């Protein structure tokens, strides 16, 4: 499958803790990926021959700033795409691809942001999570703060990870306390804060946005994995996640028989459907990414060695392990992406270096 | 746990 066509290392020497590739490019345009790391966001294109044409980045005005996780949306007017970053400093910035200009930015969490998501449906929702324990959803058309996940019954140490599920009903959440939470946005109170988040226009009216406050799960565990939580994804209605135990887990919420909207809060059961074992891991913040099909998944270790499963098999226990090495990459690779057709996939490190994997 |  894979074969490594190139490779390169940015200038400032400093872990590239994420890499995106824009899934809303135009047919015609040439791939488009982004890494963030150091305290800035750097664009690159593929071309043939393994190129990876270098474009422009966006570098925060504080040296101090860290960049940790970005995410790609579309202007929901213009189809313009639009990139989303954030870090250590708890600011999400959404900046224009083509200028690399920041268009503006959301200051909330004030404390640092671990992940960033869009709904897979709206473009304008994007999920922000954070050291400071708790999620938030905005609604960047109207710039809005639509709702906090937090509280004593939310995580109780950093939030590492989240994930919408298919059509942005729920969201599968993870982070230092061990455990995963879902938190349904599909609710009454939810469908309606995100309606009226569309019709606020500050200009127009005299009152702040209010926020909805959810203190409460819909579902929480700790009993999948025994460490930090990491990384999670919906795989429709099971879930992968992993900590830093050298294990992906194919989980669902109760018995093994149960639908995943009746599970109710305070259901205490869990269904392990399979593991997949990997080695050299043990570190923390060390991130899986899918294809856009779902059919694969591809994580990298702290010593450089690359593992794909072909998750196309009729159940999760029975996918197919492929590991991608080079003997020059021997640094952690701390998050991975695929292009949208699946021909390229990204590795990014924390020596900076980026490699370049063609089907 | 270490980040690195």
């Amino acid at each position: 499958s894979f074969k490594c066509v190139n490779s390169l290392k940015e200038d400032h020497n400093q872990p590239l803790f994420g890499v995106q590739f824009n899934w809303h490019s135009k047919e015609g345009d040439p791939l488009v990926f982004a890494t963030v790391g150091s305290n800035r966001v750097t664009l690159y294109e593929c071309h043939s021959q393994g190129e990876i044409r270098l474009l422009q980045s966006y570098v925060d005005a504080d040296a101090d700033e860290n960049f940790y996780t970005c995410a790609w949306t579309y202007d929901s007017n213009t189809s313009h795409p639009l990139l989303a970053v954030a870090g250590s400093r708890g600011i999400i910035r959404i900046i224009n691809p083509i200028t690399m200009q920041c268009i503006k930015h959301y200051v909330g969490h004030g404390n640092a942001i671990n992940e960033l998501k869009f709904h897979p449906r709206d473009p304008n929702l994007l999920l922000s999570v954070s050291k400071d324990h708790a999620l938030r959803l905005w609604n960047i058309q109207t710039d809005t703060l639509v709702a906090i996940f937090g509280g004593v019954e939310g995580h109780r140490d950093e939030v590492l990870s989240a994930d919408y599920d298919l059509l942005g009903e729920k969201i599968m959440s993870c982070g230092m306390d061990h455990s995963l939470k879902l938190w349904r946005i599909n609710s009454k109170r939810m469908m309606n804060a995100i309606k009226e988040s569309y019709d606020y226009n500050p200009n127009k009216t005299n009152r702040p946005f209010i926020s909805q406050k959810i203190h409460f799960p819909d579902f929480s565990t700790r009993d999948i994995h025994r460490n930090y939580v990491d990384c999670v994804r919906w795989l429709g209605d099971l879930i992968l996640s992993k900590s830093c135990e050298n294990a992906i887990v194919c989980w669902k919420p109760g018995k093994m028989e149960d639908d995943i909207d009746k599970i109710k809060p305070s259901e205490s059961n869990v269904t392990i459907l399979g593991r997949f074992d990997y080695s050299q891991c043990d570190i923390w913040y060390m991130r899986f990414s899918m294809d856009f099909w779902q059919k694969m998944l591809a994580l990298g270790n702290q010593v450089g060695k690359l593992y794909v499963w072909d998750l196309e098999v009729e159940d999760p226990h029975k996918a197919k392990c492929t590991t991608l090495t080079h003997h020059k990459c021997g640094a952690a690779i701390r998050q991975t992406s695929f292009s949208r057709d699946s021909s390229i996939l990204i590795a990014v490190c924390d020596d900076a270096s980026i490699w370049r994997w063609d089907r | 746990a270490r980040k690195s």
